[PDB]
Order: structure tokens, then C-alpha cells, then sequence
């Protein structure tokens, strides 16, 4: 590909960048603020599990 | 004649239903027993009767609205939306009398680009848009700051996230082949042969005989074919779409068509919906565009010539000398020439190029047979973030929205959604037309069916081709009823279009047979 | 086939007047078309239908239409009152939003986006005798007091101000407001291309010679005997078709409470509840025998290219030779024939349906990416109806808010069997050599394909060329005297003349008595 183009795409994703590295916390860490919230954390996390 | 117009057939009406108690109406309806095609006569556009009735019981009231009542609509709408600076009713009565209107949104705000197409409800079957069923411009405040580059847009209440999770895949295949053979002769047969005798004894005699003879023979036969195939396709991603799960804000005439449904299941009624609405509406969407290319050429080209050639003489003399003289002279021959040359040229090639999102001007541009420009694929793929079309959907049958937030006897409704969808899906599938000719596929189109043909075929079955053969692909048959409970199966032969003729091309999908629990 | 001959345009004797009908003060009358002019001769100036002048002594009993619901002064639309007053002009009369004291009675803030551009083509009649639009079947400037708006993809248009240098997109036409009718309005970008080339090339070359000599002298005989055969023959054959469809629209017109025209609001009322023949062909004739409800928006074009040249020559030459000597004598003869016959035909139709008649007339010339890229662009302006379904015209009244109009819809679906075999094209004769037959009003033409030439595209400047035949019209019913009853048409109008194809539908037709 041409120099411009890739330096014009390198510019552009300043403005609409993706996630290319990431490193994760398991989902059922955020089950909070609701009734239950203790019991359903545990039954999320052998949800995702399963 | 090869052709015969087959008309539209329908069914005898159903039974009147009892009266609806709250629609005070009862109704009929038919089955389309068999499209029209090929120029075939239409049947009258009624399908569906309606009939008026005595009130012979009440029903239960419209359901309680806690929230205000949007006057002309009826929208129930929260109290905390009045006076709120933005019209949540779909008409001025929540923001209609209010001593002051809070501004929340002050700021300018465009709306998501396109976000109202995904409100529309499509036709699964025919994965194509109907009439809305959602209500995108219900804000129910939000406000919250939602950029894309320096623009800033205010998200629908029902959308939970527009985001542009760019992307794109390129992907180009070119594969040439090329074979010549040639073959050649020449060959070559001369004979000569003389006999003569002289002698003297007083008496003499003299005899000559000549023989010449030539053959020649030569071939030459020549194949050349030459193969191109040229695929290339742009997969191009703008933006993530996700409805939210719950509490969706319908849009009003897809309200009220629902609040008209009957409350005994009819089938015509909710047949008339999908065909309104559709079956489906779109909770996980990728916004973007297509770009696909691909040409076949085949170059076949054969000569074959040949030549033939005999030559015969014969001469003989015989002189007898003694004055006494007397000679013959006696000499004959046959010349035999052929020559015979064939030769045959033939190209065969076919384009087809598809394209969706963008701008016309880009759209027709790459709608052109040249492969483009990559400034041009540039520029389209700046205007499909504009105008994209959806290129993944996740969707979700329109009876989920029924929701007794809305909906008396929601459960019913919902119910006679499910089974009315069911005879829908059977109703509006391809299978039940008459095959095309040509390798035409017939696209089921309400009450008549067209067929679509390929590119290099033409007329109303695609009869009409110079190709003499080309590989017919296999149609189903429609699948049979539901096997008699024990166990539940149904079987489809394949047969609707034979496989097989004319070089068949691709045998029918899988499966021929399909079985269930009862 | 020599040319057919004129016939003059023939009209039955006038029915009788109708009774002057109290309403509208008006007699009406109809003939009926015996025989339009055909292959020229002379057009009637006699119309179909006429109308007269004429106090009813009797007063509109029927005036109160409506009650409850308002009704404007000009014209019989009845408008749930939230309209009046509601800011909008929802009557041609106004009335509705005269003397409105209370300007808060307006609906909603939606004027400043404009109606959406080619929404108007969606609300004609269409005839398909003629495909030609009619009247305004659907009220295409109507909106119910609603605002219903549609995104419009296509709204970025360069502006570059000069005082700051940007160089930007005017937001102008972001959206259009949706007209009431319409269901839908899906703005969808689409381009679908299909092309095909087919080449076939042949070309075979024979040639046969025989010689046969014999000499035998002493006196002197000697006989010479030759035959010789060339035969070529050539066949070259070209076809290329271009399909290129592009879609920018796909618009769906409501079928629940169809605000009809107020002309066809009027023009309906004004029928009897009784048939009359006159009154609804009138109505049709108006209006169109369809009505439309399904719609893309799009530009076409279409590209077809045949080529056929065949040449074949042949030479023949015999000779036999014969010579007796010793004084001597020779003689021969036999037969010589020479021929050459070659012909080449080629044609080609190139048309375009879209959004500007500069480059829609360039790209019908040229075709490229010059011509493909601005045809494009000039279909962002001018887009076109390019696909569309249609009903009998009859069947938006089951449809209307008015209710059942049983009664006029049984009689206009009577009325439409009639009109469709009176008016029908095929009542123009035989248009020879694939000439179009057309009947307009009461006169026909034969449209002729450009090999052909003359009222009835007869005389061909070749000889003889494969043209299909056509049907004839049906024949009257017969007399059903079980309960059923027959009708027959024969593929003869014309023949088709050098076998080409045999017109394809029943040649036979049975109905119910
Ligand atoms: C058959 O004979 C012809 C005539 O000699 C051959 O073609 C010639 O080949 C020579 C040498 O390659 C060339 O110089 C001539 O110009 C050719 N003449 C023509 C008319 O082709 C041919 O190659 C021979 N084929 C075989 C199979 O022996």
C-alpha cells in the first residue's frame, strides 16, 4: 500500500481506535448493587462455567 | 406450447369466527393455494373478510395507563417527561400547556445515521424491511455525551449502544489457466515402374508400358482454451447496533395494528401484520458495506484440417515393324484432390458485481465492469458510514415485543403470534412455486411468483438463452406434512427442480428428511 | 404480406342520458368503441363520453355525507377534528385551518423538512393498457397532523467557505418528511451488475477434383474428362447483454385508511350506487385501472448487443473433351455455375431510466466510468420509479376510511372487466415484424422496430425474417348453457410469419354462468 495511505489510516486511528490489547477480569467480579448480588455472584460464576 | 400461464388458486374461506368481543368484529380468511406465474391470471386481493357484529359480550377494558396519556396517541408516558423540551408522545400533549419547558438537551445532537432503519421490523424469509415497529426518537431524557470524531449524537432510549467498531476485509483471487495442443502430419507415396521390350528378327516388335502413381496425405488439428476466473470482494464495518433488552418503546402504528389483532386466533390477521411489519425485528446489528466482483471467462478455440491426394498413369505403346507399320499408342489416367478444413471460435463470459451502503454516485461507479480505483473504494467507504447497510443481524420474533406493559390478554396475542408465524413461514416459502426453466430461481413475491434469472438468460421463465446447456441446480420440493405422531418427521424429494439435466449442477441442500419429537 | 387496409374509426350510437343527478346537475351518457381507425383512416372526433348541463329538480338529499367528523366546504373530506386547526392545510378548501383563533391548535413543529422528493409518482393511478400514470389516487401532500421523518443517506453536499477555508458537508435535507400514505420510505443504497458475452465462430472449407483422361491413336482418339466442387461456408455470431440496476429507495404505501385523493375523493362520489357503464370506464379512464403498493427507487440501465454474419460461397466446373483426327475434329462441353451470397445484421438498444437527461441521454451513448460515475451522481437528484406492485384500482376502496362501498366496488370491478377487453391493444390488427400494437384512446398505432417501416410495420427492407405471432382478441363469451360459459382467441393476429415463437397462453377460456 502507498505511504500516504497507511500514514493516513495510522492518523485516522487516533480519532476511532479499537482494542487490540486487553487483559480481562472474569464478569461475575461486577455483580453488584442488586438483591442477592453475593448468591448471584457465585451462580454466574458456575454459569460461566458451564 | 412450451409455456402455460398457470392462474392464482386459493382456498375456499375458513369458517366465520365467533365475534370479538372487544373488536365487535368477526372474520374469514383463505390460503394461497397456488401463486400465479408465468403471466397466469392474479387472483383478487382478498384473502381476508371482515364482518361487523352485535356486541354479544364485553371485553375487558384497554389496559391502565399509571403514567399521562399522550392525547392523540395514547402513549403512556412518565410524568417526569412533561414539560421535559422534547416531544415523547409523538404529538405536543406531554409538552402541550406546560407552564416552562426544562431544556436538557441544549446542545446540538444529531440523531445515529440510519438508526431509524433498524427500528423497521424485517421479513426474516425475505430478510427485507417492513413497516416500523420501534420508536428510535423516544429519548426519555438520556442526554448523556455520545461522540463519533467531533460529531455528537443523542442515542435513542431503546438503543443501548451505537459505536463505531471499524473494520474491513479485502479479499482478491485471480486464477488464469491456459492449454494448447497441436498436432501435425505430412506424408508422402510415389511409385514408377517401366517395362519395355525391342527385338528384331525379317519382322520387329516393340512394346513400352509406363506407371507412375503418387499418394500424399496430411492432418493438422489444433485446441487452444484459455480460463480466467476473477473473484474479488470488500467486507467493510462502520458501526456496532445493539437494542436494548427490555422495556422497548414501540413505535405507534405498530402499537395499535397489535391493539387490533383479535383476540381468537384468525390467521389472516396476523398474515396481514407480517406482511405490515414483517416477522422479526433487530436486536444486534453490523452496519457496513459490500463490494463483491467476479468474472469467468472461457476462450476455446479448435482447428482441424486435412488434405488427400492420389495421382494414377498409365501409358502403354506396342509398335510392330515389317513396307508394313502399325503402332497404338494407349494411355489413361485419374487426378483425385481433397481438401477439408474446420474450425470453431467460441468465448464464453459472465460478470456480476454487487454493492451495498454508500452514495449512488459510488455505488453506480463500482457497479461499472472495471475493477476500481483504490481512491474510489476510498471515497465509498467514507459514505457508507452515512448511509451503511447491515451486514450481521441478530434478530428476535416480533411477538417478543408483545408485552402485557401494552397488550391485554398478552399471553393470547403472543400465542396466536407463534402459531400464525408458524403457518406464515409455510405460506410465503419459495418451495410452492412451479420451477423455473434456465437454472431461474422462482422469488415468491405476495400472490405471484417471479422467477429470477441468471445473468444471460431472459423471458418470464428464463426460456430464453443462447447457451445451449448449462448445469441446472437441484430445488426442493415443498416438505411434506407432519408425519402422524409417533415420533414427527417430514421429508422433502429433492425434486422440484431436478438436479441432474443439463449437466446438473449442485445436488439439492441437505436435509431430504427431517424428524422430530412429536 | 401486402399492406392491410385503413378502416375508419366506427362509435356506437350515444346510450341514452342518465338522469340528471341531483348533486351535480350533470347528464351523462357513453358510446361504446365499435372500431378504432386501426391501420389509419379516419379518427372519430366523436368521444366515448359526454356530459350535459342539466337541473336535477330535485335537491341533493345525500349533501350530509357526514357529521360528527368535519367536512371542508370545497369537497367531501371528512377530517377527525384534531386536524382542524392543526396548522396544516389538510383540505384543498383550507376551511380547516380558516378562522383558527387558537394557533396552539397547531399539531406539531414539522414544516421545515419537505416532503420527500419523487413521492408524488407513488400516489398516481397507473393504466396498464397504456402504462401510463392516471390521477392522484393517494393525497401525496397529506400527513395526518404527523411527523413522521425519514433519514436521508445521501445529505452530504460540499460547501467550501471561502472566509475560513473549510471545506465541509451542508447539512440541508437531512431528513424528509414522511407523507401519511406512505408505510415506509427505507432509504437502501443497492447496485446489482450482470453482464454476459457469447462468441461462436465457425468457418468450413471443402474443396472435390477429379480428372479422368484417356488417349488411344494409331487415326487418333483422345477424351478428357474433368469435375471439380468448392463449397465454403461461415458463421459468426455475437451477444453481449449489461444489466445494471441501481436502488436508492424501497417505499410501501399503507393499507389501512387510505386518505384518497380529493379529486378521486369527488370524482368517486359523483358514481351512482347503480351500475353505469359510462361512469365507471370514465372513472378508470381518469384514475387508471391500478393503483400501486410497492415501490424501489432506482436507476436502470440495459445494454444489448447481436451481431450475426454468415457468408457462404460455392463454385462448380465440368468439362468433357473429346477429338477425333486423321482432317480432324474436336468437340466438348458440360456445365459451369459460380455463386456468392453474404449477409451481416447487427443492432443494438441501449436505455436508461434515471436522474438526468444530460448523462442518462451520455451513458444511453457511451458507456464508462465517466459515464457510470455521473449517471450516478445525477441519481442522487432524480431518482426514478424503477419497480413497482400494483392492484386493480377497485380494490383501494375496501381499503378507504370511507367503509364498504360495496355496492360502486362490485360495479367498478365489472366496470374494469369490461375496459380491459374494450380498450384493449389487441383490438389494434396485426402489427407484423414485432411492431407494438397500441391503442390511445380511440385510435391505434403500430409502434415498429427500426427494421420496419409503415402503418402496420408491413414492408421490411429485407425480404423475410423469423417475427412471432400474436393473439387474437377473445372472442365474445358464448352463451352458457350449462353453467358454464366458454370464450376462444387464436394465435393469429398475426401468424407467426417465419416461425417465429407461437404466442404462449390458452387458446381457450371458460367461465362461470
Ligand atoms: C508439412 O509441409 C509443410 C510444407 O513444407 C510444412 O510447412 C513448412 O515448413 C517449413 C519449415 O518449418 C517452412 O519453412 C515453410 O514456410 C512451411 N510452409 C507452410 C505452408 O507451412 C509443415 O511444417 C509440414 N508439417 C509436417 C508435420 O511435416
Amino acid at each position: 500500500g502507498n505511504k500516504r495511505r497507511y500514514s493516513a489510516w495510522a492518523e485516522s486511528v487516533t480519532n476511532l481506535p479499537q482494542v487490540i490489547k486487553q487483559k480481562l477480569t472474569p464478569l461475575y467480579e461486577l455483580v453488584k448493587e442488586v438483591p442477592c448480588a453475593s448468591v448471584k455472584k457465585l451462580y454466574l460464576k458456575w454459569a460461566l462455567e458451564e | 406450447v412450451t409455456l402455460m400461464p398457470i392462474d392464482c388458486e386459493l382456498s375456499s374461506w375458513s369458517s366465520w369466527t365467533t365475534c370479538d368481543p372487544c373488536q365487535k368484529k368477526r372474520y374469514r380468511y383463505a390460503y394461497l393455494l397456488q401463486p400465479s406465474q408465468f403471466h397466469g391470471e392474479p387472483c383478487n386481493f382478498s384473502d381476508k373478510e371482515v364482518e361487523d357484529c352485535v356486541t354479544n359480550r364485553p371485553c375487558r377494558s384497554q389496559v391502565r395507563c399509571e403514567g399521562f396519556v399522550c392525547a392523540q396517541t395514547g402513549r403512556c408516558v412518565n410524568r417526569r417527561l412533561l414539560c421535559n423540551g422534547d416531544n415523547d408522545c409523538g404529538d405536543q400533549s406531554d409538552e402541550a400547556n406546560c407552564r416552562r419547558i426544562y431544556k436538557k438537551c441544549q446542545h446540538e445532537m444529531d440523531q445515529y445515521w440510519g438508526i431509524g432503519s433498524l427500528a423497521s421490523g424485517i421479513n426474516l424469509f425475505t430478510n427485507s424491511f417492513e413497516g416500523p415497529v420501534l420508536d428510535h426518537r423516544y429519548y426519555a431524557g438520556g442526554c448523556s455525551p455520545h461522540y463519533i470524531l467531533n460529531t455528537r449524537f443523542r442515542k435513542p432510549y431503546n438503543v443501548e449502544s451505537y459505536t463505531p467498531q471499524t473494520q474491513g476485509k479485502y479479499e482478491f483471487i485471480l486464477k488464469e489457466y491456459e492449454s494448447y495442443s497441436d498436432f501435425e502430419r505430412n506424408v508422402t507415396e510415389k511409385m514408377a515402374s517401366k517395362s519395355g521390350f525391342s527385338f528384331g528378327f525379317e519382322l520387329g516388335i516393340s512394346s513400352q508400358s509406363d506407371r507412375g502413381k503418387h499418394y500424399i496425405r496430411r492432418t493438422k488439428r489444433f485446441s487452444h482454451t484459455k480460463s480466467v476466473f476473477l473473484h474479488a470482494r470488500s467486507d467493510l464495518e462502520v458501526a456496532h447496533y445493539k437494542l436494548k433488552p427490555r422495556s422497548l418503546m414501540l413505535h405507534y402504528e405498530f402499537l395499535q395494528r397489535v391493539k387490533r389483532l383479535p383476540l381468537e386466533y384468525s390467521y389472516g390477521e396476523y398474515r396481514d401484520l407480517f406482511r405490515d411489519f414483517g416477522t422479526h425485528y433487530i436486536t444486534e446489528a453490523v452496519l457496513g458495506g459490500i463490494y463483491e466482483y467476479t468474472l469467468v471467462m472461457n476462450k476455446e478455440a479448435m482447428e482441424r484440417g486435412d488434405y488427400t491426394l492420389n495421382n494414377v498413369h498409365a501409358c502403354a505403346k506396342n509398335d510392330f515393324k515389317i513396307s508394313l507399320g502399325v503402332s497404338v499408342g494407349k494411355c489413361r489416367g485419374i487426378l483425385n484432390e481433397i481438401k477439408d478444413r474446420n474450425k470453431r471460435d467460441t468465448m464464453v463470459e459472465d460478470l456480476v458485481v454487487l454493492v451495498r451502503g454508500g452514495a449512488s454516485e459510488h455505488i453506480t461507479t463500482l457497479a461499472y465492469q472495471e475493477l476500481p480505483t483504490a481512491d474510489l473504494m476510498q471515497e465509498w467507504g467514507d459514505a457508507v458510514q452515512y448511509n451503511p447497510a447491515i451486514i450481521k443481524v441478530k434478530v428476535e420474533p416480533l411477538y417478543e415485543l408483545v408485552t402485557a406493559t401494552d397488550f391485554a390478554y398478552s399471553s393470547t396475542v403472543r400465542q396466536n403470534m407463534k402459531q400464525a408465524l408458524e403457518e406464515f413461514q409455510k405460506e410465503v416459502s419459495s418451495c410452492h412455486c412451479a420451477p423455473c426453466q434456465g437454472n431461474g430461481v422462482p422469488v415468491l413475491k405476495g400472490s405471484r411468483c417471479d422467477c429470477i434469472c441468471p445473468v444471460g438468460s431472459q423471458g418470464l421463465a428464463c426460456e430464453v438463452s443462447y447457451r445451449k446447456n448449462t448445469p441446472i441446480d437441484g430445488k426442493w420440493n415443498c416438505w411434506s406434512n407432519w408425519s402422524s405422531c409417533s415420533g414427527r418427521r417430514k421429508t422433502r424429494q429433492r425434486q422440484c427442480n431436478n438436479p441432474p439435466p443439463q449437466n446438473g449442477g449442485s445436488p439439492c441442500s441437505g436435509p431430504a428428511s427431517e424428524t422430530l419429537d412429536c | 404480406a401486402a399492406t392491410p387496409a385503413a378502416v375508419t374509426c366506427q362509435l356506437s350510437n350515444w346510450s341514452e342520458w342518465t338522469d340528471c343527478f341531483p348533486c351535480q346537475d350533470k347528464k351523462y351518457r357513453h358510446r361504446s368503441l365499435l372500431q378504432p381507425n386501426k391501420f389509419g383512416g379516419t379518427i372519430c372526433s366523436g368521444d366515448i363520453w359526454d356530459q350535459a348541463s342539466c337541473s336535477s329538480s330535485t335537491t341533493c338529499v345525500r349533501q350530509a355525507q357526514c357529521g360528527q367528523d368535519f367536512q371542508c366546504k370545497e369537497t367531501g373530506r371528512c377530517l377527525k377534528r384534531h386536524l382542524v386547526c392543526n396548522g396544516d392545510q389538510d383540505c384543498l378548501d383550507g376551511s380547516d385551518e380558516d378562522d383558527c383563533e387558537d394557533v396552539r391548535a397547531i399539531d406539531e413543529d414539522c414544516s421545515q423538512y419537505e416532503p420527500i422528493p419523487g413521492s408524488q409518482k407513488a400516489a398516481l393511478g397507473y393504466n396498464i393498457l397504456t402504462q401510463e400514470d392516471a390521477q392522484s389516487v393517494y393525497d401525496a401532500s397529506y400527513y395526518g397532523g404527523q411527523c413522521e421523518t425519514v433519514y436521508n443517506g445521501e445529505w452530504r453536499e460540499l460547501r467550501y467557505d471561502s472566509t475560513c477555508e473549510r471545506l465541509y458537508y451542508g447539512d440541508d435535507e437531512k431528513y424528509f418528511r414522511k407523507p401519511y400514505n406512505f408505510l415506509k420510505y427505507h432509504f437502501e443504497a443497492l447496485a446489482d451488475t450482470g453482464i454476459s458475452s457469447e462468441f461462436y465462430d465457425n468457418a468450413n472449407d471443402l474443396l472435390s477434383k477429379v480428372k479422368k483422361d484417356k488417349s488411344d491413336s494409331f487415326h487418333s482418339q483422345d477424351t478428357s474428362f474433368l469435375n471439380e466442387l468448392n463449397k465454403y461456408n461461415e458463421k459468426k455470431f455475437i451477444f453481449t447483454r449489461i444489466f445494471t440496476k441501481v436502488q436508492t429507495a424501497h417505499f410501501k404505501m399503507r393499507k389501512d385508511d387510505i386518505m384518497l385523493d380529493e379529486g378521486m375523493l369527488q370524482s368517486l362520489m359523483e358514481l351512482p350506487d347503480q351500475y353505469n357503464y359510462g361512469m365507471y370506464a370514465k372513472f378508470i379512464n381518469d384514475y387508471g385501472t391500478h393503483y400501486i403498493t410497492s415501490g424501489s427507487m432506482g436507476g436502470i440501465y440495459e445494454y444489448i448487443l447481436v451481431i450475426d454474419k454468415a457468408k457462404m460461397e460455392s463454385l462448380g466446373i465440368t468439362s468433357r473433351d473429346i477429338t477425333t483426327c486423321f482432317h480432324c475434329k474436336k468437340f466438348g462441353g458440360g456445365k459451369t455455375e459460380r455463386a456468392r451470397k453474404a449477409m451481416a445484421v447487427e443492432d443494438i438498444i441501449s436505455r436508461v431510466r434515471g436522474g438526468s437527461s444530460g448523462w442518462s441521454g451520455g451513458l444511453a451513448q457511451n458507456r464508462s466510468t465517466i459515464t457510470y460515475r455521473s449517471w450516478g451522481r445525477s441519481l442522487k437528484y432524480n431518482p426514478v420509479v424503477i419497480d413497482f406492485e400494483m392492484q386493480p384500482i377497485h380494490e383501494v376502496l375496501r381499503h378507504t376510511s370511507l367503509g364498504p362501498l360495496e355496492a360502486k366496488r362490485q360495479n367498478l370491478r365489472r366496470a374494469l372487466d369490461q375496459y380491459l377487453m374494450e380498450f384493449n391493444a389487441c383490438r389494434c390488427g396485426p402489427c407484423f415484424n414485432n411492431g407494438v400494437p397500441i391503442l390511445e384512446g380511440t385510435s391505434c398505432r403500430c409502434q415498429c422496430r427500426l427494421g420496419s417501416l409503415g402503418a402496420a410495420c408491413e414492408q421490411t427492407q429485407t425480404e423475410g425474417a423469423k417475427a412471432d405471432g400474436s393473439w387474437s382478441c377473445w372472442s365474445s363469451w358464448s352463451v352458457c348453457r350449462a353453467g358454464i360459459q366458454e370464450r376462444r382467441r387464436e394465435c393469429d393476429n398475426p401468424a407467426p410469419q417465419n416461425g417465429g415463437a407461437s404466442c404462449p397462453g390458452r387458446k381457450v377460456q371458460t367461465q362461470a354462468c
